[PDB]
């Protein structure tokens, strides 16, 4: 039970975050391999706090890693970091981006467009949209008014061309879902969904989880 | 299939093997089979199906499409491939007219200039930007870089089909002698060329693409259609890169030249504000068909400005260079020079008395060219 | 200026007869631009030897240039030059410009103990590239260009880096081209290749 990131840096080198679920926290262990770039040793500055968490000698020296631990029962969360050598120089993805990884929630898949139950039992969600450069998943449990939960979708982690993906370890305790496009609240109807809920006139409908 | 590839084996773009094949319409719009009785089979559409479903499919929307816009039955669309403001193309235009250009042929320097822009007579009227332009001088089908400037024709007797294979119009030419054995000038000439070639392709508008071996100078025989021979001529030769390592080491440079420079990968055709054109002279470009040079200068932010000029007449010129006040031009290529001096970089401890060598003709603001060769200097504050 | 004044003791050193020059003018002596000081006992009359310090370049190239006249056997001719020894070259070899607008002069001369020399003057606004005589089996090798800078302008095997100079033209030396900048010359000698 992981996810893989392996994010190409802007300095020629390669960063892989691994994030696993606890049996209830996660674990996000970085892994800065080679060398050169890095001349120095680094460290993690997530989100530039006072804290960062200096990588260590991982694996032979080759492998420089770190690890971080964040609490149970954390709704889905975005993790971003960059690395700073030991210079005071920053380092960031190929994109001139902070690495950012998700937590609680897996990559996904870019097909079947909709939802689908996949054989772990993880919910894959699928929404083609070009217009929109945003988009985020609402899931409402039973009477709900607003969304029980919000999951912002990273635009370069969940997406593949124009269809916006993310995987979900379960949606237990959640009967319906809708999808938030461009910046607007509005929720919206899944076109591929298979089970929709009642409409309600501005209009509004939910595609059902069952 | 193509979202296979995509999906399940992370594949970041195609390029479609005559695709105008794939803009033919098929039968079924032949009115006999709709309305039952009396557009036909093979008729190029303005709109096809399937280059439409490609264009605006949710994944393979967002992933490189490049097209060979022609095939075999006189089918002939660069510039002009359904794009949808998409698709790009291998411009066999750009091709032709290098080609044409950096051997020494009347009537190509506003055609070489517009290549060196992103051929925007091609791609501007219709939406696309400089990069859907797939710039190439060579490919797998055709010479080499190194046979382009060693071979006048095809010798395609290998293939078994009594030569009749392959372009015959390649737009080549020997440097002088032809084949492999040759006089030394022959060969410096040849030298030059494919630097030139180099140069030309690294600082046009697009996107350069090139065949693997020609960054250290691979030779067919003169055999420009080798598509049913498995050995070694058509096997990257990795002790024959070691020998000309000085070809593949100005390459490289070129290379990262062009990745320095921001106003050579630019995302839009470029303006006369940034892009100036000269000639002999500054601000006098020779556009007639007796022409063969064709200088430019270019405002960069982080080189400053980079003066780029192509000498491919057959005489030397000692050309002046744009007066910058309070600012001197350093030298930074010159094909014409020997090796490591083609390309000058700090890994040379004597790049400062190289440059001091010049400084006599810099100092003038001139640059003395040899005949079929190319330079780029920078500005730099003096 | 400078160029010139290389370009006026090249002509004088490279010419048949006695070359004469005033005290001073090795070093380039200025008179503040009295034609006649003929009237005075002031330092404008006076060597300078703390100038002639400064000024060791020029110093420097006209004693080269006088041991380059004593060195050559076809500069220091007992009679007129014969057309058989000196041949006249023009922006490419063998067709010399006399025409009214001409203001390019350069000529080859055998030379009994040196080989061949090439010298050329261009007294034009203009660069020019210049071809050499055509000599199979050997290649110009260059002596002297004022348009260098110092100690460039006269090559000797004092330079520790002659080779490396000589080097960074042998591509143009190679297609026997020289390129010459406006109101300058050069002079060259034919070695075996
Ligand atoms: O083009 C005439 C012009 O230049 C001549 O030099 C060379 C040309 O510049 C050069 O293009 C080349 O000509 C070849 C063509 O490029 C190519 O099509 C080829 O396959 O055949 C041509 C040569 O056979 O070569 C010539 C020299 O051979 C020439 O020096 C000039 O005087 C003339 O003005
Ligand atoms: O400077 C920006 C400008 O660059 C390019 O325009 C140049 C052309 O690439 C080039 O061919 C040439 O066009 C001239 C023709 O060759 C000549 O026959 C004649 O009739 O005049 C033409 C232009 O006056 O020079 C122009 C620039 O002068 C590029 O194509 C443009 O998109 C860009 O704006
Ligand atoms: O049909 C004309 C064109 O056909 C081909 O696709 C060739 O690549 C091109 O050089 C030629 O001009
Ligand atoms: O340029 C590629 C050459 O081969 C191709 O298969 C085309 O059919 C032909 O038109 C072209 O000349
Ligand atoms: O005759 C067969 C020919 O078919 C094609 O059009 C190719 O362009 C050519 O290289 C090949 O030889």
């Amino acid at each position: 039970a992981r996810s893989c990131y392996r994010f190409r840096t802007d300095d020629d080198g390669v960063v892989d975050v691994a994030v696993s679920g606890e049996d209830g926290g996660y674990a996000v262990s970085v892994e800065v391999p080679g060398t050169r770039g890095r001349e120095g040793g680094l460290v993690l500055r997530a989100s530039g706090s006072g804290e960062g968490v200096p990588l260590a000698p991982a694996a032979g020296g080759a492998s420089l890693a770190a690890e971080l631990s964040f609490d149970p029962t954390r709704a889905p969360f975005y993790l971003s970091f960059l690395l700073t050598d030991a210079s005071g120089a920053e380092i960031r993805t190929h994109r001139k981006t902070s690495f950012r990884v998700p937590v609680g929630v897996g990559p996904g898949s870019p097909a079947p467009l909709g939802m689908s139950i996949s054989g772990d039992g993880a919910v894959n969600f699928a929404v083609y949209s070009k217009n929109a450069n945003a988009v985020s998943l609402y899931l409402y449990a039973a009477a709900g008014d607003e969304p029980a939960l919000e999951i912002d979708l990273d635009p370069y982690i969940h997406r593949t061309g124009n269809v916006w993906h993310v995987s979900l370890a379960s949606v237990d305790g959640y009967v319906s879902y809708a999808f938030c496009c461009g910046g607007i609240r509005r929720p919206l109807l899944d076109p591929y969904a298979k089970v929709i809920g009642d409409f309600v006139s501005s209009m509004r409908c939910f595609a059902s989880l069952a | 299939c193509l979202r296979y590839w995509v999906t399940e084996m992370h594949v970041d773009g195609f390029r479609f093997d005559l695709a105008s094949i794939m803009t033919r319409g098929c039968s079924l719009w032949d009115p006999v089979n709709v309305y039952g009785s009396p557009t036909t089979t093979g008729t190029p559409l303005a709109t096809p199906p399937l280059i439409d479903m490609i264009s605006n499919d949710p994944i393979l929307g967002d992933v490189k499409l490049i097209a060979e816009a022609w095939d075999a039955g006189g089918l002939y669309q660069v510039g002009q491939f359904p794009h949808w403001k998409i698709w790009s193309e291998w411009n066999g235009k750009y091709r032709d007219i290098v080609r044409q250009f950096i051997k020494g042929t009347d009537g190509f320097a506003g055609g070489f200039a517009e290549c060196l822009c992103g051929s925007p007579h091609l791609y501007q009227a219709g939406g696309r930007k400089p990069w859907h332009s797939i710039n190439f001088v060579c490919a797998h089908d055709g010479f080499t870089l190194a046979d382009l400037v060693t071979y006048n024709k095809k010798y395609n007797s290998s293939n078994g089909e009594d030569n009749r294979d392959g372009e015959n119009h390649n737009l080549s030419w020997n440097c002088g002698e032809e084949g492999e054995f040759a006089g030394l000038s022959v060969k410096r000439l040849r030298k030059r060329q494919m630097r030139n070639f180099f140069v030309s392709l690294m600082v046009s508008q697009g996107v350069p693409m090139f065949y693997m071996g020609d960054e250290y100078g691979h030779t067919k025989g003169g055999n420009n259609n080798t598509y049913c021979h498995d050995h070694y001529v058509n096997y990257f030769r990795w002790d024959k890169k070691e020998e000309s390592s000085d070809l593949q080491r100005f390459c490289s440079l070129m290379t990262k030249f062009r990745k320095q420079c921001e106003s050579l990968g630019l995302a839009d055709f470029p303006t006369a504000q940034r892009l100036h054109w000269h000639g002999h002279q500054p601000g006098k470009p020779d556009w007639s068909e007796t022409s063969r040079f064709v200088a430019f200068s270019t405002k960069d932010e982080t080189k400053g400005e980079i003066y780029v000029a192509f000498n491919a007449s057959h005489l030397p010129a000692v050309v002046g260079l744009p007066e910058r006040p309070g600012y001197r031009w350093e030298p930074l290529v010159d094909t014409g020079k020997p090796a490591p001096y083609d390309f000058l970089t700090d890994d040379l401890p004597d790049r400062a008395h190289a440059v001091h060598l010049f400084s006599h003709f810099l100092n003038s603001n001139l640059y003395p060219m040899l005949s079929y060769s190319s330079i780029i200097l920078e500005l730099q504050p003096d």
